[PDB]
């Protein structure tokens, strides 16, 4: 299962 | 032995029209099990190994929303990094990320990793302790500070040592018929006369899994590298892999040379002689 | 950065005339991912060609598998035509059943 968050760079 | 679960993301801006191409692939060891392609009709995370198809709609909904969410982050980041680097909007650019976890033979956490790249070069990576970041340049350093102020690393650590390892154990169990099975290389040797005086011996390894393999030529017991060629390991297309290694030798002297094959599927290494 | 593709053309199984097989074109070590790949039969483009999902190696370089079902023969020539920004001209690599 994939990683759930995604802070922007 | 040990196993790993890994995801590979690629985003490519398309300045001509519309939004970036986004592609994700997930592997357990050397087996691809899921895919998402923004150009695809489904717009879903799709199955690519029979043992994942048993997951319920919930699994598919979560993973699909999350990859799409990630694709949107990549779209944003493509814009931001263009800014960091002061580049024109006329150019197409690329963001890539690989992340995953390793477990040992007893199914215990071994290590985690998460690194990304911009235009084919290191951008930001999670350190081995999963607590801090490595920035390759001042663009990435800008991201690093922002991410350290928000403790992004903690969420990654929690996943890499936790969620990631648990699902890896689950898949390994559900797909044990294939995932926990080695296919030793099927080997053989061919002989191509180049002239009356020289011949090329080629040592073949076919239909093996997993992909890692060592192929070596020996002459009278000692390893040889002169006059040898060694192609990159390649996919057969059916889940297995191929490789060969060759050496030019003087005609009549073939029996001096042995090919040596090391592979997880081989309890003892193989040695072939012509 | 820009990396020129490596190219391998090969059948999934040992080639034998008259026996159905799979013709593979394996392109790798390239960057960027933008790339054109065709399988050719006697110079003409084969239509029913599939490829894998884009992925990449330790150095971020990409790789892809293009393939199609096919039946080897004595007179039929097969090739892989690859076009990439690093190539001043489309590269055509003929299949060699011994490799």
């Amino acid at each position: 299962a994939i990683f759930q968050s995604s802070m922007t760079k | 032995g040990s196993h790993s679960m890994r995801y590979f993301y690629t985003s490519v801006s398309r300045p001509g029209r519309g939004e970036p191409r986004f592609i994700a692939v997930g592997y357990v060891d050397d087996t691809q099990f899921v895919r998402f392609d923004s150009d695809a009709a489904s717009q879903r995370m799709e199955p690519r190994a029979p043992w994942i198809e048993q997951e319920g709609p919930e699994y598919w909904d979560r993973n699909t929303r999350n990859v799409k969410a990630q694709s949107q982050t990549d779209r944003v980041d493509l814009g931001t990094l263009r800014g960091y680097y002061n580049q024109s909007e006329a150019g197409s650019h690329t963001i890539q990320m690989m992340y995953g976890c390793d477990v040992g033979s007893d199914g215990r956490f071994l290590r985690g990793y998460r690194q990304d790249a911009y235009d084919g070069k290191d951008y930001i990576a999670l350190k081995e302790d999963l607590r801090s970041w490595t920035a390759a340049d001042m663009a990435a350093q800008t991201t690093k500070h922002k991410w350290e102020a928000a403790h992004v690393a903690e969420q990654w650590r929690a996943y890499l040592e936790g969620t990631c390892v648990e699902w890896l154990r689950r898949y390994l169990e559900n797909g044990k018929e294939t995932l926990q099975r080695t296919d030793a290389p099927k080997t053989h040797m061919t002989h191509h006369a180049v002239s009356d005086h020289e011949a090329t011996l080629r040592c073949w390894a076919l239909s093996f899994y997993p992909a890692e393999i060592t192929l070596t030529w020996q002459r009278d017991g000692e390893d040889q590298t002169q006059d040898t060629e060694l192609v990159e390991t390649r996919p057969a297309g059916d889940g297995t892999f191929q490789k060969w290694v060759a050496v030019v030798v003087p005609s009549g002297q073939e029996q001096r040379y042995t090919c040596h094959v090391q592979h997880e599927g081989l309890p003892k290494p193989l040695t072939l002689r012509w | 950065i820009q990396r020129t593709p490596k190219i391998q053309v090969y059948s999934r199984h040992p080639a034998e005339n008259g026996k159905s097989n799979f013709l593979n074109c394996y392109v790798s070590g390239f960057h960027p991912s933008d790339i054109e790949v065709d399988l050719l039969k006697n110079g003409e483009r084969i239509e029913k060609v599939e490829h894998s999902d884009l992925s990449f190696s330790k150095d971020w370089s990409f790789y892809l598998l293009y393939y199609t079902e096919f039946t080897p023969t004595e007179k039929d020539e097969y090739a892989c035509r690859v076009n990439h920004v690093t190539l001043s001209q489309p590269k055509i690599v003929k299949w060699d059943r011994d490799m």
